[PDB]
């Protein structure tokens, strides 16, 4: 691994270039090796704010929002050259700051174009202690194809997302209204709904100091197989919490027993 | 792309134009996609701030409007005396939070004849392609659509215009009527039949055949959550054992009362074999 | 607030609306046949029913009475009741709109004034 | 008709002149010759749109909502010149967008300081068939005033607009618990109702190409009557499709003999 | 009116004004009706923002108060050694949506000397005078 | 009494610097005579609006909402002078106008850092008929401390706050809702809390000509008691309006008995 | 203090801090508040405007992140090759209608290794210290 570093406490110009530092590095080993590198960047909204801090004194009239009127392009002409070739192959895992909490800031929202997958982390999920704060219709890949992870995975996938939002409809309503005029058919998807909601939580290897729980990996079909369950009725005796911080579905079986008592 | 010059992704929509015009021109038909005029608008915004020209709302020039305008309106169908050949567009615009009234989103949509409105929440919810039929419009409308289509497309329309009046009260509807209760159902049925997987676009003789299916009533007692197994299926059917119906269908471009009973027992008697 | 908070809101006190007025229509149904069904039997979120009962609470013939009764009593009541729970949340939806759009051209403006006092420092 | 276009395509300058040159045309047909014309700029939003966009290339810092400075002033430049003059009178029909479903916006604020009544297109009227598909409800006027258009004329219209929204109320009841707790009175309020709502539908010449029906031109005074009586009673025992799609109430009549 | 050059509209209370001024000053009893205060915040606006004068809360100019207090400060009731002539004014400013906490409608009821507000309910309802009796004060 | 004035009829300047000119007569009572001052001020607000008048003459680039940007220091070395010192006392009791309502704006929002103690008005509290309007879940003083107003007084203070928040919270069900779907013992917290609310109101000499009673002034002891007893569930048996406008709780018992 | 000169409120927080990293540097421990860093922007952006410098978002610096970065990464800890001293910071930041999503808020949130969000619902429900045990996060 090589390490490329140009943090917060350096000037504009220096946040305004690392990323090409960093990303020159790893091209190198694309080309000139032709081997398989894994680009981690932390964090590409930097770069742009680096450059909206000297934009003023460039002599620009301002864009939207306080940005650079060269917001896009500057950020094309960089983001362009993170990619895989023929020659060699980028794995660019970028983080990207959201300014106010807003997706729809120029920058974020500039962003999404040069992206294959995305992960969207909402402080609205966090505040509930679910973790990873990932929100579940709001994030994205391009595999996520029947004609590529199968269809077990792909019905799994839009199962939990229907879901999901059948029960982000509900929210508002039952918050008033209550639940006792709800159809059974429908108290269950609010049952389900907030299980699977925990189900995506996980203890990371990396949080423990946060958690206070071991981490957890779990494989792709452990992870398929529980949530295939979850929406076919097969635990709707377990309770939430059960599902809970853990990693497969049978840590939440057992939880389920350490919690009977 | 992406890293090209400013000036190179603003042209780009125009000479793409011209190439468009010369099948155009010539008695020949051309199609062209504009994909982003939102990433265009963008590239122009940027020269004319750096050429100082002054900026109104969201930082655009006072000729964005004229941009595209002058670029959507060379699409156009010719008359014979000109050759009969035509220009379609299909401009795509990026909106943000659903907000179609921006700047640009403003623009474009009152420059064209219609939209084709994408949802997200439609979209998680299971209807894939996102159109919101409510607010989605052709203001050409059926002067473009073909008499077997209308046949069907006509009581659709209508059934679902009417479901969109009462469907927010099905999840509560802890009695209703059998008359509401009635334009639920035809409601998710019709629903799912505007369903679609991607790249596999159809044949109007396909979709009409299928269209009629839950139209006429015959997936009304099927569930919903087979109506996609049931088409996909029901369709192989015909398009295996019946291309003579279909061929018709298509040649005498509408449903004949023939053609009519042919399908009333192919689906009466598919349907009986798929719930078995 | 902010636009998508109050998108929020709207957005549920529309449904609520919609809610509340279709439980009402059916409140009003049942209660159609219950004043029939009275008529003959006195010859022998409900609004503040349960309660009503609940407080001052601290065969057949009649069983059938009181209960033929509290059918009409109740069915009567939640129709009301959720007849004013629309009456609020379409005051609300007219409410609620009114600061979107207030909010909304504040939010545009504010904007632009920044852009315009920006360029203007040059 | 005398055609005037500015379209799409053309610059800001253009699409922002053109509804005067639309103007002059008509002052002829006023000034000149004395006659009472029409005016319809379609749409009156593009107006200030192309406003604006002139304003912003000349530089002009934009006001509340980037719309221009002189919005207000661009406006009433215009408008002002659409009246009754001793020597004539143009009236003009503006197609109005209202942006972002927003009537506070400076865009249409501006202009309902002009406008001396609104004529509502509706597509649910439309789908009870009736036509014109005006809204007899939403659509509104100035000189809806006794003081104005006399007592007479003013009672009836206030006449038939409270029985169209009583029986509105009604129609909730109707479809739910079924169409008769209805009183001798509800009924009445329903059946009337039910053929005023017809009674102002009508035949256009302009769609008789196409209507293969014949167009009719209703005089204000037979068009007062007609709803008086209805109001009244007169016809009560008249059935509703007698109404639908006639000129004058005589033919309501008529039309019931026709229908046996 | 709607088609006078914005500093036309913008003058025109001032002149009105000193006009009720001759009656006030000379132990006479004028009264000046205003209407509306709206418009003319929006001709002196848009001389404002063609000035090129920073645009403030709804893009009015940081002034438009003063626009106001300066006008309606004439108005008064002057004693016997000064004449015991005075001048009422009767401003007329109009609301969007009954919004009464917009800028300019806060601006002058943080004028006048109490307001008359006028509902649109109650006005279709048939109560006219629209006049909102809870709300209005003297 | 010293009175000093520039008022609402004065250019920019004037009105800029008055506060400037009543703040020194009040410091030299304070310094030259080591006198106990009291300082009143209609309205500060308004200083600071002069500022932003002038401030685009003077040629500087506008802060936020066309505020100068000098408007926290000239707001502080002015408001620093209006303060106690070992020398004399200064009490200053200060009009903060909030335009358009809003207690963001640049003006207000930058006051608060100044005061030991405010009174926050409402207009919605105010609409209730509540008087005087102050919002009792937004107005503060650094002496709202036990070691200095002593415990029952800090016990009951926050005794009403803590059930107005509680019913604050209740309000969004109570309004598409009502009362009925509340539980027994959520609906005594509103109860209390609509008691508390309007025994907070009161009549003011000043005020007499409006509220159509005679003013009263009631002593600390008697409000702190009336409110222990209010919350302590003494008087759930009173209607409310037996506490809207009066002064001591006894006079709430009174009303309620002519209440009958 | 508020009638100090702009530039002295500026400069304030580094000042403090060099006086922290003395002791930082000396394997000594070090704890500095910093009160508020709302006030220091507002400084910062008044003498900023003032140099005539184009104003940014929301009217402050384009730099404001940079501001209070530049200042917070000195907080640290040193290993025992530096004395193993430290510098621990606790900089105040004021929201507005306890929105922390706000610019500001988020900018500073984006920089300290954590944040104690108080509220003022907590506050007067009884809860004291507000902290929003959710929102707040090390």
């Amino acid at each position: 691994v090589a390490l490329v570093y140009g943090q917060m406490n350096e000037p504009p110009g220096a946040r305004a270039r690392v990323a090409l530092t960093g990303l020159t590095v790893a091209e190198y080993f694309r080309d000139q090796e032709g081997q398989d590198v894994l680009l981690f960047i932390d964090n590409i909204f930097r770069f742009t704010q680096a450059g909206s801090e000297v934009s003023a004194l460039l002599g620009r009239i301002p864009s939207a929002v306080g940005y650079q009127p060269t917001l896009a392009t500057d950020m094309g002409t960089m983001q362009e050259r993170i990619t895989t070739t023929k020659k060699g192959s980028i794995t660019s895992v970028q983080a990207i700051y959201v300014p106010a909490d807003d997706l729809t800031d120029p920058a974020p929202a500039t962003t999404f174009a040069h992206l294959d997958a995305t992960t969207v982390l909402s402080r609205a999920i966090a505040e509930l202690g679910i973790y990873p704060a990932v929100d579940p219709l709001d994030s994205t890949s391009r595999i996520m194809d029947p004609n590529i992870v199968g269809s077990e995975h792909y019905d799994v996938a839009r199962g939990v997302q229907k879901i999901l939002q059948d029960y982000k409809s509900l929210q508002d309503i039952i918050a008033i209204l209550g639940m006792d005029e709800l159809s059974e058919e429908d108290k269950l998807t609010v049952s389900r709904a907030r299980k699977i909601q925990r189900f995506l939580s996980q203890p990371f290897q990396v949080a423990e100091v946060f958690t206070g729980h071991l981490g957890k990996l779990v494989p792709l079909k452990e992870t398929i197989k529980g949530f295939q369950q979850i929406l076919a009725g097969e635990y709707d005796h377990l309770p939430e919490q059960a599902f809970y911080m853990v990693g497969p579905i049978e840590e939440a079986v057992a939880k389920a027993d350490k919690l009977a008592e | 792309t992406a890293s090209d010059a400013a000036p190179l992704q603003y042209l780009a929509p125009y000479s793409g134009c011209s190439m468009g015009e010369y099948f155009r021109d010539n008695g020949k038909h051309a199609l062209i996609i504009y994909d982003d005029l939102s990433k265009q608008a963008v590239a122009y915004r940027q020269m004319s701030l750096l050429l100082r020209r002054p900026p109104g709302r969201e930082a655009y020039p006072g000729d964005v409007f004229y941009l595209h305008s002058r670029l959507l309106e060379r699409a156009a169908k010719m008359n014979d005396a000109f050759g009969g050949g035509s220009l379609t567009a299909l401009p795509v615009i990026e909106t943000q939070a659903g907000d179609v009234s921006a700047y640009i989103p403003t623009n474009v949509i009152s420059i064209t004849d219609g939209q084709i409105f994408l949802e997200t929440e439609l979209f998680y919810k299971g209807i894939r392609p996102a159109i919101n039929v409510g607010l989605s419009v052709s203001r050409v409308g059926s002067a473009a659509q073909t008499r077997a289509m209308k046949q069907v497309a006509g009581t659709m329309k209508l059934e679902l215009a009417q479901y969109r009046e009462v469907a927010a009260f099905a999840q509560f509807g802890s009695d209703l009527d059998a008359a509401t209760q009635q334009l639920l159902s035809r409601g998710v049925r019709l629903t799912e039949l505007l369903k679609q997987g991607q790249y596999s676009p159809m044949a109007i003789e396909e979709q009409v055949a299928v269209i009629y299916a839950g139209v006429r009533g015959y997936l009304d007692k099927l569930e919903p959550s087979k109506i996609t197994k049931f088409e996909n299926a029901f369709l192989s059917h015909v398009i295996s054992q019946h291309q003579a119906l279909l061929s018709k269908i298509r040649t005498d471009g509408k449903i004949s009362e023939e053609s009519d009973a042919k399908l009333k027992e192919i689906v009466t008697n598919f349907l009986a074999g798929f719930e078995a | 607030a902010t636009l998508k908070d109050i998108t929020r809101r709207l957005k549920s006190i529309k449904n609520i609306q919609k809610i509340t007025k279709s439980m009402k229509m059916v409140a009003a149904a049942k209660y159609a046949r219950a004043e029939r069904e009275l008529k003959p039997a006195r010859v022998y979120l409900c609004g503040a029913i349960h309660s009503s009962v609940a407080k001052q609470m601290k065969l057949a013939n009649i069983i059938y009475y009181s209960l033929k009764e509290s059918t009409t009593s109740e069915q009567s009541a939640r129709m009301t009741a959720m007849d004013n729970a629309s009456k609020n949340a379409s005051e609300m939806i007219d409410k609620l709109t009114l600061t979107f759009n207030r909010t909304r051209q504040a939010v545009i403006t504010k904007e632009l004034i920044e852009i315009i006092s920006g360029a203007a420092a040059l």
